[PDB]
């Protein structure tokens, strides 16, 4: 409904406060977005 | 008549290698005089007359007299003397 935009760098960002770690732990994460073009289609 | 994508459009041609530009053109043929040779006769022996034929024959017909024309010994009739 609101997606996150922003216009400088990590501007907002993604938090995760573990409990408990491992060896080896990793977060893996995965994004959806729409990314622009410059220069629009211009009818031709 | 193609219709613009406005999405993904492209430009016109750009150069690509080429065929060697003069092997691309012909030489113009040159030709010599010409002579239809030897001394024509002036008939032919023809397998066929060149006339017309006729469909059908006719009947001809030449003219022939007769003789000398004799006379006759006639049987003679009877004398009318109210018999008859």
């Amino acid at each position: 409904d609101k997606p996150i935009y922003t216009l400088q760098y990590g501007n907002v960002g993604f938090v995760v406060n573990p409990k408990t770690v491992n060896q080896n732990a990793r977060l893996l994460m995965g994004y959806e977005y729409f990314t622009s073009r410059t220069e629009l289609v211009n009818a031709g | 008549m193609a219709l613009i994508n406005p999405q993904f459009p492209y430009a016109g041609p750009v150069p690509i290698p080429g065929p060697a530009p003069t092997e691309t053109m012909p030489l113009l043929n040159y030709r010599v005089e010409g002579r239809i040779a030897g001394i024509q006769q002036a008939r032919q022996f023809m397998p066929f007359l060149q006339g017309p034929h006729r469909e059908v024959a006719e009947q001809t017909y030449y003219a022939i007299g007769t003789g000398i024309q004799m006379g006759q010994t006639f049987n003679q009739p009877l004398i009318n003397t109210q018999e008859g």
